[PDB]
């Protein structure tokens, strides 16, 4: 069987490229702004360094 | 060399506030610690204070 005819098909595919980039900061989503719950919060600093 | 995100260090408190209910009755600390006469263990009294 050969072909004797054709189409000009136009297909769309969609690729995710990038996503949101985000920062956190640790202080003020555990200790919010209170002085006492950051005090603590120095010797996990390493943590937040990763 | 670059853009560092950074976490919060720069803000400290330094005023404070106090709001509290404006009341000047002294509480009922005679009526219920000076009392002539307590409630049995069973029948043990219940009072409000406010
Ligand atoms: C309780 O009673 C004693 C003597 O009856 C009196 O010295 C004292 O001041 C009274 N304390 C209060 C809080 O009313």
């Amino acid at each position: 069987a050969i072909p004797t005819n054709f189409t000009i098909s136009v297909t769309t595919e969609i690729l995710p490229v990038s996503m949101t980039k985000t920062s956190v900061d640790c202080t003020m989503y555990i200790c919010g702004d209170s002085t006492e719950c950051s005090n603590l919060l120095l010797q996990y600093g390493s943590f937040c360094t990763q | 060399k670059g853009i560092y995100q950074t976490s919060n260090f720069r803000v400290q408190p330094t005023e404070s506030i106090v709001r509290f209910p404006n009341i000047t009755n002294l509480c009922p600390f005679g009526e219920v610690f000076n009392a002539t006469r307590f409630a049995s263990v069973y029948a043990w009294n219940r009072k409000r204070i406010s």
